[PDB]
DNA sequence: CGGAACAGTTGCGACTTAGACGTGGTTGTGGGAGCTGCTATACTCTCC
RNA sequence: CCCUCGA
């Protein structure tokens, strides 16, 4: 059964399975507080 | 899937937005000034003004809970309110 | 030296070869297609030039195939003719501002005829506002500028596929009949040795079943097909005989549960294939089938549909195929080779251009209008009908709108600079409707194919998952009227190379022998060598006799795209880095000031003009008036023409489109001359970067591993600075508790922070805004229950009756700053058209000057990239003997193994261009300079030169020029014949012990910039669904700690960190708040609770009718719920009750 | 054997094959299949709705 | 820092309404788009 | 989700 664009709708089984499913995306991994990101540059003056 | 951008964009117009754990934690902290001001009130005025101005009880129900005539509720509401007005500014 | 453009800067070319053919207009792939759709007079003249078939426009063809529209009783008819376009409703920048669609009204002459009374009614009908292609080959839809990418599809025809991959190791042979519009028909010889038939995916049947059902006897098949031992074996395996049983068995396969009928099924099979309404082979398909089966030699153009003789011809071709025959002759057909077809060959692969896509949509919506007209013919009273009562145009306009809105080919235009936008219009895309799915695209579709030569650039294509699925039209390529790409070649007659030019398709190119452009020729047309490397048959490369040569390339760069043709010394770079270079040029940001490269390929001028972001004089004249706002040219006519300048305009990606006039009052200009520079142009040549002084050497580990070291001069003098313009949008709408209001009255907000707001609550033009500052104040109605008990008490005792609201004001996102350069306001109070429920809509434009900084990405044209790792004070940069500090330090270790040595060659030529040169001709012309052009025998300082791709500055020539390098102002030569110099250490003052390679290299500022990247979050918004943090910097989200990241934590065996990440940092709703509460109070972190995503998992499982319970050690289940009193008890305790 | 895996699986108590046919279909809470208003007055729903 | 007496406000509760909005009926023809350009592997079904 | 892009 397809919605707009002939895109097949995502069933209740699709929530669990797949790389984007609950297990892989929302359970074995998560987005977290107290985190950041940026581009990295070389630190040659740094201690290990 | 509903995009995170769609959720935030929807929350910009919401009655209550998307609250961080920080906001929830700070709001849950006691408000000291208000607490100490309420402490200075007599206990009767404190209960009555509490019921009315926080819980929203009618004078009938407030009188039923406090075991006084409704007139007492009116006097204590007015006087405790003016007391808090002078106390907090 | 690009002498065909007036006023073009003189750029001396190292090219030894003469290019007999000029580069065609680079937008002709767009404009030519759309001019055919409209039936423009330009297209008519070019049609008459190519010869006239009685040419019909795209719209004209749709109208003629549609006409006549007849009643099912033949009582009345409606016909369309002579479409015309009215004036444009609004100019381009008007639609961009007002969120409109650039369009023109379409009128057609509709003639209704009554077949009884003979009365005729001829009317003019308004068909809609027709979205128009701009002068730049784009469309503006709802204000946003868009590009329609040409689509790579398979042309209609017959294609045979021989698969040896069967487990039996034996070869099988397949065939597909593909129409333009219609039903699919497949024939397959079985691994079990049976000839199958599949109709629109229907299951196989013996090929004789359908042939019989077409009226064929079981004997007549044995007459034509009897020579096949496999067809003999198939007729016995055929279960039933006779036309009635065959037609009945066919109607059963199509409709699963219905009754068959003879006249229904034969009229069904007639209308399924042989009828024009439900099955259409295009003329392309007809000719391809004709040429593939050799059926019609006399070239009848009459009808395009399959024929019974086409079915017989297809089976016969397939029959002889699996047998192994190399040739076949058909009754009334001649000498066709029996062979498989290459699906990826460009003679079998077609390009659907913008005009054809739009035409297809016009045909859909037009057919819908036809359906409405038919339904209206039965209902209405004749003589009470005029055409305009029959014609409803809504489905046509809607059909056009749905295309530009929902189509993968209709695309948000990529304008980072004019080059990203130019190639975008030249893109050839294999993905889309009628194309192939990304899931179904194998590695064989993404490969360079020998038919691509001179047609699709082998270099330019994405390096991500879209590799091989997107390509660029070659510089000299055209799209022929049938959708096939052609490339010009030079006629080679009797071993002489003539100047006659012929455009050949991929099919025509296989019959001939084509010499590469690098093949040497002398003044005479004779080849220098008896053996020459050529492509001859199916893309094999061979040393070949010059005696037999048919055609020759018209130039080098003929096989290359526009962006690839701009890489100097391309021939010295490996194809991978050359790919990286082509893609990286389109990521360069326009600088506050441009600078042309000293070292070009000569393509930069013609690329900037054709891209159209530069202003060009359409007619020669004199400049009457000039300012930053506009330029007016007085023609010799006495008529004048004014050109308005785009001033600090935001592109789709946030770069700065800014035009500046390059002409002065009184100057005399010519038609085609560049009046004004665009964002990335300097004097009309594409300038994507700056010329930086470069030294190649490791420097104290800061250029370690692709990291780049910059001079702070590039910060101080704004050489890498660029302007970036953001658009912040906000609207007040209707909510559950009331309407939102844009106001300057923001509760509990200091007057100090409101100081830059105007009286409406909108920030004032010219203000300096930092993250957190209010751009637009807005309040939203808040319910009573959402007040805190403390907030409720104060509002009551103080007698505040004002509406309870929340502050929804639009604020600057984190890590952003700039000046407010613009405001747009749209109100429902006025007539401004807004979406349902939206009272007021405000846009605020902020502009930021971005100085180059650590973490920005720079690149050269050779694929050499890196972040800036350090910017140093100009003093400790290494410097030359005359005191000049170098601009940029590139690490030596990163050059050689990347196999892009052009970056070195360029650097050598960049220095010679910078300092100028004079070769010593006193004794005569040196041998190394003997082939140089006389204009390159000397050069003044800062000379701009072009080294075209595949005809460049040779190694020896570059080496000789390094000797004659001019001195500096002191007469000192700073760079030796090896291209190296002695440098001083800026920090210690000591000279570096060995000569370092130094020169001038062209470096671009790429659109990956730290300011858009750096992000950090303590806590923030969470998804209402999964109760995890949001994601993306725009939403102030958190970083994803994924599966592989958790493996690392488990591998370290750190349990508390992994549990902390997956509970109180993300999911656990009470824990995340109790944790923040503990840090502020300086206490220990609480023990984590249950992640919300697990409770969510249980609920999704229950919804699958799985009964899941978490059991205690008792064996009894556990309710997952929270006591609601704890929060109320704390809130009541906070008030002292 | 393959059949006995299934039948023997259903042989244990507390587990009946009747559950393989539903007279009632459960409905997941709305927060897990939400509906959000969009810029332009339109709405977006999970496919589940 | 009570208990009546007395005089200003929401606020629930009816009812008229004018328009969106869904209903009557419903009678010549008239059967969709889209695709299929993925590879490789295990294993039940199902034709024989 | 899709388009397109970065490592």
């Amino acid at each position: 059964v397809t919605g707009p664009g002939n895109r097949p709708l995502k069933s209740l089984s699709d929530l669990l399975k797949g790389k984007q499913g609950r297990f892989r995306q929302n359970l074995l991994g998560k987005r977290v507080d107290y985190s950041g990101r940026s581009v990295i540059v070389v630190g040659p003056q740094l201690k290990l | 899937q509903i995009t995170d951008w769609q959720l935030a964009s929807n929350a910009e117009h919401s009655s209550t937005g998307l609250r961080s754990a920080e906001v929830e934690a700070l709001e849950a902290l006691p408000d000291t000034e208000i607490k100490e001001a309420l402490q200075a009130l007599p206990e009767e005025f404190r209960m009555a003004v509490y019921y009315a101005d926080v819980e929203g009880f009618p004078y009938k129900e407030i009188a039923e809970i406090m075991d006084t005539p409704i007139g007492t509720v009116m006097s204590r509401l007015h006087r405790g309110r003016r007391q808090l007005r002078g106390l907090l500014a | 030296s690009n002498n065909s453009v007036p006023g073009a800067p003189n750029r001396v070319s190292f090219a030894k070869l003469r290019e007999p053919l000029e580069v065609p207009g680079l937008l002709d792939v767009q404009t030519d297609s759309f001019e055919w759709l409209i039936g423009s007079p330009r297209w008519r003249e070019s049609a008459a030039e190519r010869g006239d078939v009685n040419p019909v426009g795209g719209l004209e063809e749709v109208l003629y195939e549609l006409s006549p529209i007849e009643d099912f009783s033949g009582s009345m008819s409606l016909s369309f003719s002579d479409p015309r376009f009215d004036d444009v409703k609004a100019p381009v920048d008007e639609c961009k501002d007002k969120d409109m669609t650039y369009a023109a009204p379409l009128f057609v002459t509709a003639e209704f005829i009554n077949n009884n009374t003979g009365e005729i009614k001829s009317q003019t009908v308004f068909m809609g506002d027709f979205p128009m292609m701009t002068e730049k080959g784009t469309f503006i839809i709802n204000g946003t500028e868009r590009v329609v990418v040409s689509q790579l599809v398979r042309s209609p025809g017959v294609y045979f596929d021989e698969t040896i991959d069967k487990s039996t190791d034996k070869t099988l042979h397949s065939v597909k009949v593909i129409p333009s519009r219609g039903a699919w028909l497949e024939f397959d010889v079985d691994k079990r040795d049976t000839v199958g038939v599949r109709i629109d995916r229907k299951r196989r049947q013996p090929v004789t079943v359908l042939l019989k059902a077409l009226g064929w006897t079981s004997e007549q098949i044995v007459e034509r097909f009897g020579f096949s031992e496999i067809m003999r074996s198939t007729l016995e395996k055929d279960n039933t005989v006779g036309t009635d049983e065959a037609l009945l068995d066919i109607y059963r396969k199509l409709r699963p549960g219905e009754p068959p009928t003879k006249e229904s099924a034969q009229t069904l099979l007639e209308n399924l294939f042989f009828k024009e309404k439900r099955y259409d082979l295009a003329r392309v398909g007809r000719y391809k089938v004709n040429k593939k089966l050799g059926l019609h030699v006399g070239e009848p153009i009459t009808s395009s549909t399959l024929t019974e003789e086409d079915v017989v011809a297809t089976i016969e071709y397939l029959v002889r195929l699996h047998e192994g025959q190399t040739t076949m002759t058909v009754p009334g057909g001649v000498e066709v080779p029996v062979e498989t077809d290459d699906i990826d060959h460009f003679g079998n692969r077609r390009l659907r251009t913008v005009g054809e896509l739009i035409q297809n949509q016009i045909r859909v919506g037009m057919s819908r209008m036809e359906r409405v007209v038919r339904e209206r013919m039965t209902t209405q009273d004749v003589e009470a009908i005029t055409p305009q009562t029959l014609i409803n145009i809504r489905p046509v306009v809607a059909a056009i709108k749905e295309f530009f809105g929902t189509s993968q080919l209709s695309q948000f235009m990529d304008q980072n600079n004019p080059l990203s936008g130019l190639t975008h219009k030249r893109r050839l895309s294999a993905l889309g409707p009628g194309g192939l799915s990304r899931e179904r695209a194998g590695l064989e579709v993404r490969d360079v194919h020998p038919s691509h030569y001179g047609r699709m650039c082998p270099i330019e294509t994405p390096e991500g998952p879209n590799i091989g699925l997107i390509g660029s039209l070659s510089v000299y390529a055209r799209v022929n009227p049938f959708g096939f790409i052609e490339t010009p070649y030079r006629k080679v007659v009797d071993g002489v190379v003539s100047d006659e030019i012929v455009y050949l398709t991929a099919d025509e190119e296989d019959r001939h022998v084509v010499a590469q452009a690098n093949s040497p020729i002398d003044a005479d047309g004779r080849f220098v060598e008896p053996r020459v490397l050529v492509r001859r048959k199916a893309g094999e490369v061979e040393y070949v006799p010059s005696s037999e040569v048919d055609y020759m390339d018209v130039s080098p760069r003929q096989m290359v795209s526009v962006a690839t043709a701009m890489i100097p010394f391309l021939e010295h770079d490996d194809a991978n880095r050359a790919l990286m270079g082509a893609n990286m040029q389109r990521q360069a940001v326009p600088l506050v000031r441009s600078e042309a490269p000293l070292v070009g390929t000569g393509m930069e001028l013609r690329a900037a003009i054709d891209a159209g972001d530069v202003v060009v004089a359409e007619e020669s004249g004199v400049i009457e008036e000039v300012s930053a706002d506009y330029i007016t040219v007085m023609h010799d006519n006495g008529t004048r023409r004014t050109y308005r300048m785009r001033k600090f305009a935001r592109s789709n990606h946030g770069t700065c489109a800014n035009q500046c006039p390059i002409v002065d009052a009184g100057d005399r200009v010519e038609a085609g001359q560049v009046i004004a520079d665009g964002p990335c142009t300097d004097d009309g040549e594409m300038a994507l970067g700056k010329n930086l002084l470069v030294a190649i050497m490791p420097w104290e580990g800061h250029n370690y591993e692709d990291a780049i070291i910059l001079s702070n001069r590039l910060v101080e003098e704004d050489v890498l600075t660029s302007i970036h313009i953001e658009e912040h949008e906000i609207d007040a709408r209707d909510t559950k508790l009331g309407a939102e209001e844009i106001t300057r009255d923001i509760p509990n907000i200091s007057d100090e922070v409101l100081a830059d707001l105007d009286e409406r609550g909108i920030v004032r033009i010219g203000a300096e805004v930092r993250d957190g500052d209010i751009l637009v104040g807005k309040v939203t109605p808040k319910g009573e229950t959402e007040l805190t008990p403390e907030e409720r008490l104060l509002r009551a005792i103080f007698g505040e009756k004002a509406r309870e609201v929340r502050d929804t004001s639009l604020k600057v996102p984190h890590g952003e700053s700039g000046k407010v350069i613009g405001i747009r306001v749209f109100s429902r109070e006025d007539e401004d058209e807004l979406p349902a429920g939206v009272n007021e809509l405000v846009r605020v434009y902020v502009a930021q000057k971005r100085k180059i900084s650590d973490g920005d990405k720079l690149a050269g044209r050779h694929g050499n990239k890196g972040v800036i790792g350090k910017i140093l004070p100009v003093e400790d940069m290494p410097f030359l003997a005359d005191g000049t500090p170098v601009d940029i330090i590139l690490n030596t270790h990163g050059v050689p193994r990347r196999m892009n040595i052009g970056q070195i060659l360029e650097t050598h030529l960049g220095w010679c261009a910078h300092s100028g040169w004079k070769v010593d001709a006193a004794k005569g012309v040196p041998d190394w300079a003997a082939r140089l052009p006389d204009e390159l025998l000397e050069a003044q300082p800062n000379a701009i030169v072009s080294t075209p791709v595949f005809d460049g500055a040779q190694e020896a020539e570059l080496q000789g020029l390094l000797s004659c390098t001019l001195p500096n102002r002191d007469g000192d030569v700073l760079v030796d014949a090896d291209g190296k110099a002695m440098l001083f250490d800026g920090r210690s003052g000591e000279p570096f012990p060995y000569p370092v390679t130094v020169g001038y290299m062209y470096i671009m500022k790429l659109h990956h910039l730290v300011d858009d990247k750096i992000h950090a979050r303590s806590t923030g918004p969470y998804s209402m669904i999964t109760q995890q943090p949001l994601g993306g910097k725009a939403q102030f989200g958190g970083q994803r700690f994924g599966e592989m990241e958790c493996w690392a934590m488990q591998a370290y065996g750190a349990a508390y960190t992994l549990q902390e990440l997956l509970t109180i940092k993300s999911d656990d709703t009470v824990g995340r708040v109790k944790v923040y509460e503990a840090i502020v109070k300086g206490e220990n972190i609480p023990e984590p609770g249950i992640p919300e995503s697990f409770k969510v998992l249980l609920k999704e499982l229950q919804s699958l009718c799985l009964n899941v319970e978490v059991l205690s050690s008792d064996g009894a289940a556990i309710e997952l719920r929270e006591g609601e009193d704890e929060d109320l008890e704390r809130a009541a305790a906070n008030l002292g009750i | 054997l393959k059949r006995l895996k299934v039948v023997a699986a259903f042989q244990q108590s507390g587990n009946s094959p009747m559950g393989m046919v539903l007279d009632a279909v459960p409905v997941i809470p709305p927060e897990l299949r939400p509906m959000v208003q969009l810029d332009g007055g339109r709405f977006a729903t999970s496919d589940l709705n």
